[PDB]
């Protein structure tokens, strides 16, 4: 299974064994003003090997012209924060998941 | 500095194969996200497909996944494969790109039409101006779209109003085209409606004059 | 099965008046929201990127925000070039699938009287066994027009289809055509065919009447 | 209410590729059986191919399965392909349907001619009359069939008898055409024979006059 | 190995006369039977569906039935429009492959006397090295048109080909022309060329001998 996060942040190999669990934590990491501590990456060139950690947050290259670290046209900041509020639906709660 | 163009669309029989092309000016096709949005006549914009980094693509729930996305970084283009046509697929195609589950730049669009039924000829019937004045030609039992009315081969462009096509109960379309002219020029100026249909390859010219016995 | 609805279906306003559009979502979606302006004959353009930040090439008079399942958009200073379809697409977090029917707003025009015309079926069409009578309206505002077909001084229901043109760029007016189609047997068994038009710009209804075989 | 039409036939070199079209009016081609029959000049009709429900087809014993049947239910038509053409393949083609080992409705027919040899122009030789009387034009060494013979640009129609084409030992066709004319108009009205046909693109106008002596 | 042959090759009958055609199968076949009318200029038409039941749009006077390997077809009341080629296709139970040579039928001309004309070869054809001599026969009946050739008062065999047209729709007659082909060297060797015609309508044979054109 692929998606926006499966092939970009944590890929599960086919020959994988173990278990994954989840629980509701809507009253722990949710504030009316908003939480900005949690960040996630969105833009990358291609998928990577499973079981690795990526720390580099260089500027994304998406056009023929180079941006050289300048946040301008045709190059945006790939890291976005999780915008969560305590007045969301049943599918928009912060869940703490351990693998 | 940024513009998108589309080409390759046109008339196609159902069950055929056609290949799309979409080139991005100044943008690399292998890096950014993509989006394809379909707008049926009388219906809103509907998403079709999205391209990921590689080896994965998601399609609509209604369709069975009859689009295959292939891209080449040599000349910065996008290629699509067409199969298993349906009468609902007759709509406009909008080449789009996405970022952060958001859409910013869209192309001008290309026309792709599926014609399962036969392409029959039209039947142009002039409307008699009863004794300003109004006159026109009634186009009925037409399968292709009305190319143009071309009142006097483009000489008359004032007062012309081409009504939108409507669906009849028999599966065909109905349309009327009219123009407002002064009543003093009814007997001096001769008006001809140029109703032609390119898909059926016919040209019909009709005479509009005040008739007798309605 | 997301099941979104957009209300109202249609609304009309003039220059500088008050108008707004509301988008409702069945399930709870986060603060993300977008709005699109679909002008006929051209590809639609983006309006906003974030929940409240505006795009660089659009005027900043657009105001709209939301937190729950209800979202809205409004204009502080209306302009004549803002009359198009309004679409809402908040978020889906997996593939960005949400879109509604939309709402179209029309430019105000000065109220005048419609031009009512009637056209008998042609002799060439009579040989095909079908007779079509068209009631013609041009250069009228507002768009509403109570076109009622009168056949032998009797009311007709469920027999004609109406077509409305888009507002012209020269005078922002409408054109309406009502087409009544019938078989040759039903056309020849009635003598009087007419259409009655009721309009705001007309003090009294105006009916154009013609009779079969009127030489 | 039921009619069959054929198109796509014409001149073709041996070993060429051509597609046959046959659309059924008011009938579904994917349900009813289809039959193909040929009739070479000088001999009778001969069955060629038959259609089944799907995935199976039977051909003639003499042929080596050089027809492949492809049918699309969307367009309600049938497609045939020709490969490895021969000189014997020159025959008229009729689109046919069958049921219960019986044939009921046949189309108007299309012509496909395989020309192993090049097209040969027709040679016209006058046949001088001699005092009623008959005069004619002799057409020799022409290929291929058919040819149409008209006299006085179609003005003369009474008594005209166009003889059927015959095959010579050299492989070229022969034909004659005469008319019975009273002897009183031998010296007052001139007579011409118009010989012209499509594959040669050559028009010959030959005049025939009476010969009092040698 | 189908091997179906129809006999006789040709027949001649008029209105009120008796005519029949017999088609036989070499191997045993069922009761299935069909007949076709093959006329030039258009696609052939069918006669019957089953062994005895006829088609909706065919004359009811066509009669034909059989049980064994011998089949036949006949017409009760003959019509001028029923003069075409006769073909038989009984059954094959696998692919329906059976057909015969065919049989043609024509209309009398009260045994009219033939008009025997001769055409010495044109001078243009003589320049090419080939001479063609045509003996013309027209408005004659029946098929017994002897076009035996005489050159220098000597008989010939195997040098001419005969062609017969279809019967006309106005007077229903025959038309035969036989071309004698010889080389230029062989044409100049002899001087007298003749064709004799023996016919039922002629008391004596008529020979249109020529030494020069006419003179």
């Amino acid at each position: 299974q692929t998606g926006n996060i499966a092939d970009y942040n944590y890929k599960l190999p086919d020959d994988f064994t173990g278990c994954v669990i989840a629980w509701n934590s809507n009253k722990l990491d949710s504030k009316v003003s908003g939480n900005y501590n949690y960040l996630y990456r969105l833009f990358r060139k291609s998928n990577l090997k499973p079981f690795e950690r990526d720390i580099s947050t260089e500027i994304y290259q998406a056009g023929n012209k180079p941006c050289n670290g300048v946040a301008g046209f045709n190059c945006y900041f790939p890291l976005r924060s999780y915008s969560f509020r305590p007045t969301y639906g049943v599918g928009h709660q912060p869940y703490r998941v351990v693998v | 500095e940024v513009q998108l163009v589309e080409s390759g669309g046109g008339l196609i029989q159902p069950g055929g194969s056609l290949r799309l092309s979409c080139a991005a000016s100044g943008l690399t096709v292998s890096s950014n996200y993509m989006h394809w949005v379909r707008q049926a006549p009388g219906k809103g914009l509907e998403w079709v497909s999205v391209l990921y980094a590689g080896g994965s693509a998601f399609y609509a729930d209604s369709v069975k996944g009859r689009f295959t996305i292939s891209r080449n970084n040599s000349k910065n283009t996008l290629y699509l494969q067409m199969n298993s046509l349906r009468a609902e697929d007759t709509a406009i195609y909008y080449c789009a790109r996405g970022l952060g589950d958001y859409l910013d730049s869209w192309g001008q669009g290309t026309l792709v039409t599926v014609s399962s039924a036969s392409t029959k000829g039209p039947s142009v019937f002039p409307l008699a101006p009863s004794s300003t004045a109004a006159l026109g030609c009634l186009v009925k039992d037409y399968f292709p779209e009305p190319v143009t009315v071309s009142w006097n081969s483009g000489a008359l462009t004032s007062g012309v109003h081409t009504f939108p096509a409507v669906l009849q109960s028999s599966g065909l379309y109905s349309l009327s085209s009219v123009v407002t002219v002064p009543s003093s020029s009814l007997g001096t100026q001769t008006y001809i409606c140029n109703v032609n249909h390119k898909p059926s390859n016919t040209k019909v010219d009709k005479k509009v004059e005040p008739k007798s016995c309605d | 099965d997301i099941q979104m609805t957009q209300s109202p279906s249609s609304v009309s306003a003039s220059v500088g008046d008050r108008v707004t559009i509301t988008c409702r979502a069945s399930q709870g979606i986060g603060s993300w929201l977008a709005w699109y302006q679909q002008k006929p004959g051209k590809a639609p353009q983006l309006l906003i990127y974030a929940a409240s930040t505006l795009q660089s090439g659009v005027p900043p008079r657009f105001s709209g925000s939301g937190s729950g399942t209800d979202f809205t958009l409004t204009i502080t200073s209306l302009q004549p070039e803002d009359f198009a379809s309004y679409y809402c697409q908040q978020a889906n977090s997996v593939l960005a699938l949400t879109f509604g029917g939309g709402t179209k707003v029309e430019i105000k025009r000065t109220v005048a009287a419609p031009s009512v015309f009637i056209f008998p079926p042609s002799d060439e069409q009579l040989k095909s066994g079908t007779a079509s009578v068209v009631c013609l309206l041009n250069n009228f505002y507002p768009r509403e027009a109570k076109v009622q077909w009168k056949v032998d001084n009797a009311l007709q229901s469920g027999n004609s289809q109406e077509s409305v043109t888009e507002q012209d760029s020269k005078d922002s007016t409408y054109s309406l055509s009502s087409t009544l189609t019938l078989s040759k047997a039903d056309y020849e068994k009635h003598k009087v065919y007419a259409c009655e038009v009721t309009h705001q710009g007309l003090s009294s209804p105006v009916t154009k009447s013609f009779n079969r075989g009127e030489c």
